[PDB]
């Protein structure tokens, strides 16, 4: 919805909405923190899709209010005043809102005001799943969470563990950094490769049949929308890198077979299967904070039937998986994303980029995202919708 | 139940007339063509008086921030307004306009 | 003029000039420092209404020149060179100017230049009153200083003492916070309230009609323009803050009654009387430096009949009033002003703000300022007025 | 091409191109470093005319490649990977280019890619002369280096030594700071003046014949274009600085006669003859890095007939000329250039500046530069030239 | 081989494009401008887009990915970001049948 | 006192002629249609020669920064010029152009 120069949008006819979605897609669920990070009665702040939000846990349930008073637009979080269990009072003129529905229920500075009961602060649905806090940054009653999650993430036996941080790049550069079969060249020296004895080529190149390697999913019963890049089953693993015909670098000839298939799903979550070990899966979100930043929400899933396994998995995670994979492997993806910022900062990169074969899957994602997103977030959504209808 | 606003002829089409009520919030009577309508005078977006606004057809634009309402349904017509305005029943009898004491 | 999106100005029909006055009002007197801060032959720099200025004291009298050489536009203050008592020579090409009228009287690098005596550096009137330095940031002959000062500030026996600092918020946010009848809520825990046994409600339940909420002064004997906050005339003070009918906070039940008289005056100075003690007054200016900052020029006045009383007052000021009131009370106003920056930084808050009853006082000020200001400062005044035939 | 507001360019009919050339002139040679600073197989990064470049030395010869991968536009220099002697491999997806012609010769992650051999990274000619590295930031076959160098710089026996650094000001402010006969007023207290017994007036003012003092050169056989300000033979040295007829400052009455003539040449190099000693010459470039910065490339030349004379000059350069002249004299020029930034930052300074007689030479330079430059560098050149059929 | 059979001249309306796939080689694109026929590589030289999926405006083909364009007669770039010329293949009509060269022109 | 400048026909309509005066600042004589006017030649904003500028009607545009003046009143017509130009009455008699020696 008009976030980019019109001259540029007219040029990218195949995926203009995607290029315009600089602030992310509205009306989708997004993970922003882990359940253990938000305690009972201790509001936490965060910015999602450019909007400042407040999250609080009351009687164990999470509630989300926009962190901007309706009166003079100050953030309530500058000085939090929760005077009753179910409400929050602005520190300025004491306009008081209910966490459950955002209604302005009282105003301490003028209990007779005509505004009481007649105004409502924006609220957003919040749901906890797999120890992760998801916020529906949208309007109207929310769709089921599964619609915006990759396959198997919500499986009963699937134990989820991970980490989250803020990275300085637009969310799309992160998505395309993750859903890229040839970028793993940057991970050729990661400690996970040797230390976990992985079989990892320098890159996965397009196999014989292109129509078989890329699988667009828009028929999932759950409503999921995404694209598969079947690199393992239809791609070609390049293990020997040559220059002028001379081998200058080789891939990893380990025993553990990983990354059989990768898939990217709206609103922007990647699934790598299996990874970082043959018996695990990696699910990572690239959540838009503002046009220049995103949350890099990493999670690793491993089936567990009992606490003894869960505890064992949790122990391995802290001692190996987190330090060796999430960090040891993905840390290079961080500066890689930061390195693409300049080229796309003026939006011109969306026109001047020179793609090659392995980027076919990314193009498929751009079209899927353009066609199936549930809304283009705009700066007007951030400040206040504007219209003369 | 009904208050005498003014003579239907005292209002030129496309004009607004504020109606103050004793011990109560003021109302706004609009004449769109040959029909009359009424809503609360105070804009739902703040403390502005709509009777001091500008009427364009059946839409009243608030003088403070430019928000607007359809005077027939009281529904928001322009941002930043979002809260429906309270509408009051109006009736013309013997050339004189009357407004209901309570919103319909 | 034309400092804000025309679409926004068209929307705020009640006070468009005020919203447009992002850089302040031109052709008004503004206090910028205290007399004791500038000594004989020691030029001082400062920025007022976006303009860099130089102030010097020669033979006891103050003079103000624009701190921008006519030649290549450098600030003369980068390397001050006052080679004779009545002039200042630019450090670059030696263009020399008279402090008295700003005339280019000499050019050391070209004594016979035809530009000599044909160009003039902008000068602004400067006046000292009550130990304060006021600059008339405007054109032509200045009006009496009395026009731009609150009643009684210039009274013969009024002893004025104060403090000044740079605050990071647009000047208007500061003005409105000061004149805001309900913002008193933020001062509920001030040390001044308890330590000086002040009576301080949390707010007011308005009484009477809209017209009775304020008293607009369109003309004084000297042409003053201002508004008095009369919310306490027919309004009910709120001492018990409730939420859902339950008491969650109470005002201060002190015996000392202060601030019974509150008025804001163009170009932007508040008068609170009496405050912070029954026998004194507070006059404070919110002076525009640039679009994002202002001078918070605070003063406290107490009538004194002799040098003994003035000495005693000076002692009380330094040991009690300054730390307990000017800082202990008003420091909270400082961060409150800063908290409103984001909402208005894109000029959207001037459209989206949801006001309530006590804001009648702010609306009256916005209208008065819009109707009686002596000119809108523009970036063009800063760089150089532009006009093409 | 549209680097500046058209309204402003239309106002400066005498030198619009010059005012538009905020990023510098394309299709000219520019010195960017000294030869001893770039070693065999040691890639070095730099920004010239807004473009990020990579320079490397292979078998002694210098090569220049645009530091931006054709694929996703990242800077190859983030993680330099020169797998083979003649190439550099992007750290991201491994696209590989030849330093010699910028041709994409290999792709380690997809050796079968159809892009191989059909894409080419931008390359720029590089030439080493007098121990200085010159890059032809232009397109097509380059002209002789001599065209963009001041007279005598390339003389067989001229020994060149220098220093280079990045200064925070647009290159034109630097050019006009150097080619300005009156600005030397700022150097009146330089240690060089007394320590090298120089005869230096407060400024050189216009003589009785302007057409004789300024000499526009556009008939040079090597094609160089420039302007001479014959301050020594046609100008008037001002030694007594007066204010109101009284002497407040005098120049230096040393014995060494320097600065007989100054000349500025496209693309932007000044020649001061003789300086800083009667038997030496100073040649300095103000190289555009981006719109706000430039390389201040200083060189001092002194004829030397053999290695003994060269090593002697080198020792004198390090012990005297560099600290006393290049630094002791020109250091004041640095903050002087920074001081002009504000006035010209909004491009308004090019309209509001008030010139005087001595600026006549600068005006001649602006005209010559507008008329004989070989191209206006634009932001589109930096991001990627654009054109619709 | 030398001349590849494409289709009947009448099977193409003016202003249309037809993709010609080839065994073991890159695809071609045949364009009909008026009653004349031209042909170039099908793959845009700026990336991986298929020009046969673009839009023909006279004798200029516009790539659907980034808006680049080429003159179908000369194969020269007509709009940025395209800079590399397309290979052009001769087209001839034999007894109402459209044939495209198997090898591009050398120049 | 008056200074004989030139023959009226020596100047084509819409042109400007610089008139030098030894020991004094040069003047600029403008021919607007068949009328003649005069002012100081030096722009009041710098060192530019107005005689080298562009005449549009009765307004001369400085060639340096686009400043302008009305050649009849000498008053600024366009920024950055702020200081009024010196005006010299011109008189045409028997086809000869004369300009006052002193600014009046
Ligand atoms: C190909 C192979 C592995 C990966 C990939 C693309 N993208 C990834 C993102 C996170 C973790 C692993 C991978
Ligand atoms: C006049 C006289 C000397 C100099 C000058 C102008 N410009 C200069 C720049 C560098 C070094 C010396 C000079
Ligand atoms: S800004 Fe929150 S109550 Fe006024
Ligand atoms: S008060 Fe009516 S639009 Fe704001
Ligand atoms: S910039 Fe001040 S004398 Fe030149
Ligand atoms: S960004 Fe360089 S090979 Fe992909
Ligand atoms: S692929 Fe054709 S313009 Fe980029
Ligand atoms: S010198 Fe005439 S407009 Fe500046
Ligand atoms: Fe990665
Ligand atoms: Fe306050
Ligand atoms: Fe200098």
């Amino acid at each position: 919805m008009a976030n980019v120069d019109e001259a540029i949008l007219k040029r990218v006819k195949g995926w203009a909405p995607y290029v315009d979605a600089k602030l992310g897609f509205r009306n989708h669920w997004y993970p922003v923190m882990f359940s253990k990070e938000i305690n009972e009665g201790e509001p936490k702040t965060l910015k999602l899709l450019g909007e400042n939000l407040l999250v609080n846990r009351i009687d164990g349930k999470l509630y989300c209010l926009k962190d901007r008073c309706l009166h003079r637009g100050v953030q309530l979080s500058v000085k939090v005043e929760c005077k009753t269990k179910s409400t929050i009072t602005c520190w300025y003129h004491a306009w008081t809102y209910r966490w459950e529905d955002g209604v302005l229920c009282d105003i301490l500075t003028n209990p007779t005001s005509a505004q009481i009961g007649r105004q409502k602060l924006k609220t957003y649905p919040v749901q906890e799943a797999k120890g992760c806090v998801f916020i529906y940054l949208g309007d109207g009653d929310p769709p089921p969470l599964a619609r915006d999650t990759p396959p198997n993430f919500l499986d009963d036996d699937m134990e989820i563990l991970g980490k989250n941080q803020i990275i300085k790049s637009n969310w799309r550069l992160a998505v395309e950094n993750g859903f890229d079969p040839s970028h793993i060249y940057i991970h050729k020296d990661s400690i996970l490769v040797k230390d976990n004895d992985l079989a990892l080529p320098l890159g996965f190149a397009p196999g014989g049949d292109r129509k078989q390697q890329t699988r667009v999913v828009d028929d999932d019963v759950v409503g999921r929308k995404g694209v598969y890049d079947l690199i393992g089953e239809h791609g070609v693993p390049v293990f020997e890198g040559t220059i002028g015909g001379e081998v200058v670098r080789e891939g990893a000839y380990g025993e553990k077979i990983v990354a059989n298939d990768i898939s990217i799903w709206l609103p922007g979550v990647l699934k790598v299967n299996p990874f970082p070990n043959p018996d695990m899966m990696q699910f990572e979100w690239y959540v838009p904070i503002d046009e220049n930043t995103h949350y890099y929400f990493q999670t690793l899933g491993k089936p567990c039937a009992n606490d003894e396994e869960r505890k064992k998995y949790e122990q391995e995670f802290e001692s190996k998986w987190k330090p060796m994979a999430l960090e040891g492997f993905n840390n290079d993806d961080i500066w890689a994303r930061e390195a693409m910022v300049d080229f796309y900062a003026d939006d011109k990169g969306w026109v001047n980029e020179i793609l090659f074969e392995s980027d076919e899957a990314i193009v498929a994602w751009r079209k899927l995202a353009s066609e199936h997103n549930q809304g283009i977030q705009t700066q007007a959504h951030v400040s206040g919708l504007e219209h003369h209808h | 139940i009904w208050l005498k606003v003014c003579a239907a002829s005292d209002m030129q089409p496309g004009t607004i007339r504020r109606v103050n009520r004793v011990g109560a919030a003021p109302l706004a009577v609009y004449r769109v063509g040959d029909q009359f309508y009424a809503t609360e005078d105070t804009c739902t977006h703040g403390i502005a008086s709509l009777s001091e606004g500008t009427l364009d057809g059946d839409v009243i634009e608030c003088p403070f921030h430019g928000g607007a309402f359809n005077v027939c349904t009281g529904m928001p017509a322009s941002s930043p307004c979002t809260v429906p305005l309270g509408v009051f029943e109006v009736e013309v009898k013997e050339g004189e306009v009357y407004v209901a004491g309570e919103k319909k």
